[PDB]
Order: structure tokens, then C-alpha cells, then sequence
RNA sequence: UAACAGGCAAGGUGUUGUAAGUGGUUGAGCAGCUGCCAUACUGCGAUCCACUGAAGCUUAUCCUUUGCUUGAUGAUUCGA
């Protein structure tokens, strides 16, 4: 996590246009490979996996 | 009374019964929590205030025509810090608050120190007789 | 090989953590077997009595934090045990534990 | 739209945002002056055995 | 946006530290709580051999 | 076999907040000494200053990685 420093952008609460600090949190996202697929039909029991 | 806007949730340092002090020139030395202006309650919960809070007082030390008697007053400064949305922790060195009518008027004439800024912008009448906000 | 002789440093203090103080540490001794029983393999450690005069030197309490010892493993002699290879751990008296990397020769 | 974003240390109370700012600030330790007055002053001083 | 500290004479980014007011009244905007406390026990700036002030009286 | 790990190490980042040694007279003074030559050193002195934001610790559940070093084996069971 390591806070931002923005200035905010809402009308007329009384932090309107002054600069206000957040928390915030960090995400390392490296790609995604997709990989395969897969397919669902609707049974009366639910959601069925029928292909991969 | 004198909101307009939104105030935000800060620390409420002041419980039922802390003794602060008056800064009011009215010759009142003392206020004491009997209660708080909002509070609702909850089961073993203290009503406690904070800046801009009003609350219903007495007087332990003063003017014997003030004491042993209720009043409402509205809290100046407190002890405990507070988050104010810029980030700034910011405490004082004095609990203090003013003797207050029943809208708002300021009961005096003269606040001896400053008074926060979250309290002068819901209370004009505070701000109008204070030297230094905040 | 079967007989080498390493010159390494333990760093004590990060074994010895976790564990409440008075008992840290007799773990220590119990901390360079199970530290010559990686580096070298054999689960047969002996420790050299100058190496409990120095993790005995600063009480029960205090320990060191850094430590230079040399494991010398050997073959067993009298009436050789199951495992032929034993370590034996000895102290080495280093001033500055800085830039002494782990050396592999000794004779 | 952020203004500024902490890179400060989290390993303590961190003082700097980036390691420049820590040697604009604060100068060079007995660290990056002496490790940048043993390269160039040994380049010099090895051959001292030699010649 | 950059205070000051009123003990160590540290730039303070936003977060970092507390803002205690007098009632003189005088604002000070410390940097953390390890010179806050400082202030308060009443240890001089000039004789703390790590902040800016004590580093100015002499060079170092 | 060693594209990987473990131990160290180095650097980062922190945390205490100026190590030990040496030098200075830095220093309140000295029923302490010392020539004619007017002189002076001290193993005398808390403290102070210089080397010195030094030194210590810092993953054990901190961060990084060309550094040094190590790493041929196990055991139990399971069939459409």
C-alpha cells in the first residue's frame, strides 16, 4: 500500500477543489495467457460444463 | 444553529464526564461533560465530543452565578489528534471550550487562544470572536 | 573427497529469534547441529568445547550474533557407528565478520 | 487525477522519496566517498608495488 | 505542501507526522513521532548530533 | 548440472544517534611538580571537539543479486 495525494473533484461537499489524501493499495498484474475455452449449457439443475 | 455543508467524522476526545477548560471571558474556569448534542447512544457506550461539538455543561470552577447549573457550549480544542482529509494529524495542547446560548451565540466576548478550524466553519459566531482559526 | 573442511559464518542471531530469552540460548548449540548437519549432511555433529566456552561466554541470554566456526568432517574410528562421516564443529576468533566470504579450502 | 504519489520507505519512518533526494539532501556518507576514493585513487596507487 | 519539521528541520511530504498547536498560539509540524517526543522532553535541536540545526552550528 | 536453490557476503532500506582508538589542552581547577634563563610536560581532570550522520542492529515472516560456497541416492502405496 503507499497513499496517494489528489485533489478532489466532487461539488459542494466542503472538499471541493482541495487536495485530499487516500490510501491506497498495490496490485503487480503480469499478463494473462489464455489458454483454452470452455462452454456451458442450461440444464435444470444448473450451469453445465459440457466442452473443453 | 449554523451547519451548512458536511461536517466529517474526527476523534472524539471528550467524554461524558471530562472537565475542559473555558476560554470565554465569562468568568466560568471549567466546563464538564454531562452530555453531548447528537448523541444517540449505544448499550455501555459514553457520549464524547469533539472540535465543533456541542455539549451540555457545568461549571466546576467559577462565577457562582454560573455555577451549579446547566449550560450548552461547543468544544474549541481538544488533546486527542484527529485525521483532517489533507492528512494532517493535528492536536492541541488544551481540551478547551466556550460557554455557548441555545443557537449558537457565543455567550462573551473573547476567546483567550485559537480555535480549530473544523469548529469556526459550523459556528460563525465563534469564529467572529476568536484571533486565530486553527 | 569424504574429507572437507569448511570456513564459514553462521549468523546465529537469525536461528536464535523466535525463541523467548534463557533460552536463547542452549538452542544455540542446538542450532550449530542442525546448521553443520546441512552444509555437510552428516547428522553426526560434535562440537568443540571452545565453542561452548564462546555461546556460553555472554550468559544464558546473550549470545552472539554473528559467528566464524569451521566444520571439519572425518571419518569414525573407534568402532566405526552406522555412518561413517562425522562433522566436528570448531570456533574460529574473527574480529570483523565484514568481506569474510565462505571458503571451502582448509587443510 | 493524482498529484503525487509516496515512494517513501515503508520499512520504518521513511524520510525521501527517491534515492536521489536522500544524497541531494543528506550528502555522500563514509560510503560513496570513500568508495569513490578507492577506484580511482588504487588505479593510481596498484601500480605503486609495480614501479 | 512541504513543511518543515520543527525539531529535526526535515522536509515533511504530505502524511509523515503530527501538527501540534500551542495556545501561544504556534503551530509545529513535526516529522514523526521520534522528534515530537524529543520536543516535548524538551531536548535541544542544537545538541541532538542528527538534525539539520546541529548540522549547521558546527558542518558536521 | 545447477535455467535452480540453501548458507554467507555485498548493496539497498531502516532503527538507535555519533563506536573503539588516536590527537587536541576542549575544560571548572589542582594544601601537584617545575631555573638563574624569561621556561613546561604530564600515566592529574567530569565534560567537550576532530577523524565520525559514525558505529551497532536490520528477516529470523524486510528488499535486490554476475560475488564466495554447497547441492547425483530417499520411503510408502496406488489399475479403467
Amino acid at each position: 500500500m503507499t497513499h496517494i495525494v489528489r485533489e478532489a473533484d466532487r461539488p459542494g461537499s466542503k472538499i471541493n477543489k482541495k487536495e485530499v489524501v487516500e490510501a491506497v493499495t498495490v496490485l503487480e498484474t503480469p499478463p494473462m495467457i489464455v489458454v483454452g475455452a470452455v462452454g456451458y449449457i442450461e440444464t435444470p439443475f444448473g450451469l453445465r460444463a459440457l466442452v473443453n | 444553529g449554523g451547519t451548512a455543508g458536511g461536517k466529517f467524522r474526527i476523534s472524539l476526545g471528550l467524554p461524558v464526564g471530562a472537565v475542559m477548560n473555558c476560554a470565554d471571558n465569562t468568568g466560568a474556569k471549567n466546563l464538564y461533560v454531562i452530555a453531548v448534542h447528537g448523541i444517540r447512544g449505544r448499550l455501555n457506550r459514553l457520549p464524547a465530543a469533539g472540535v465543533g461539538d456541542m455539549f451540555v455543561a457545568t461549571v466546576k470552577k467559577g462565577k457562582p452565578e454560573l455555577r451549579k447549573k446547566v449550560m450548552p457550549a461547543v468544544v474549541i480544542r481538544q488533546r486527542k489528534p484527529f485525521r483532517r482529509r489533507d492528512g494532517v494529524f493535528i492536536y492541541f495542547e488544551d481540551n478547551a471550550g466556550v460557554i455557548v446560548n441555545n443557537k449558537g451565540e457565543m455567550k462573551g466576548s473573547a476567546i483567550t487562544g485559537p480555535v480549530a478550524k473544523e469548529c469556526a466553519d459550523l459556528w460563525p459566531r465563534i469564529a467572529s470572536n476568536a484571533s486565530s482559526i486553527a | 573427497n569424504e574429507v572437507v573442511t569448511r570456513e564459514c559464518t553462521i549468523h546465529l542471531a537469525k536461528r536464535v529469534h523466535n525463541i523467548g530469552f534463557k533460552k536463547r540460548a542452549p538452542r544455540a548449540i542446538k542450532e550449530i547441529r542442525k546448521f553443520a548437519e546441512r552444509e555437510m549432511g552428516t547428522t553426526d555433529v560434535r562440537i568443540d568445547t571452545r565453542l561452548n566456552k564462546h555461546i556460553w561466554s555472554k550468559g544464558i541470554r546473550s549470545t552472539p550474533f554473528r559467528i566464524r566456526v569451521r566444520l571439519a568432517r572425518r571419518r569414525n574410528d573407534d568402532e566405526d557407528s552406522p555412518n561413517k562421516l562425522y562433522t566436528y564443529v570448531t570456533y574460529v576468533p574473527v574480529s570483523t565478520f565484514k568481506n569474510l566470504q565462505t571458503e571451502n579450502v582448509e587443510s | 487525477k493524482l498529484k503525487f504519489i509516496d515512494t517513501s520507505s515503508k520499512m520504518g519512518h521513511g524520510r525521501f522519496q527517491t534515492p536521489a533526494d536522500k544524497l541531494a539532501f543528506m550528502g555522500p556518507l563514509k560510503k560513496d566517498r570513500l568508495k569513490e576514493e578507492a577506484a580511482a585513487t588504487t588505479a593510481a596507487a596498484a601500480a605503486a608495488t609495480t614501479t | 505542501k512541504i513543511g518543515l519539521c520543527a525539531f529535526s528541520g526535515y522536509k515533511i511530504y504530505p502524511g509523515h507526522g503530527k501538527t501540534m498547536v500551542k495556545i501561544d498560539g504556534k503551530s509545529f509540524t513535526f516529522l514523526d513521532k521520534k522528534c515530537e517526543r524529543s520536543y516535548l522532553m524538551k531536548r535541544n535541536p542544537r545538541k541532538v548530533t542528527w538534525t539539520v540545526l546541529y548540522r549547521r552550528k558546527h558542518r558536521k
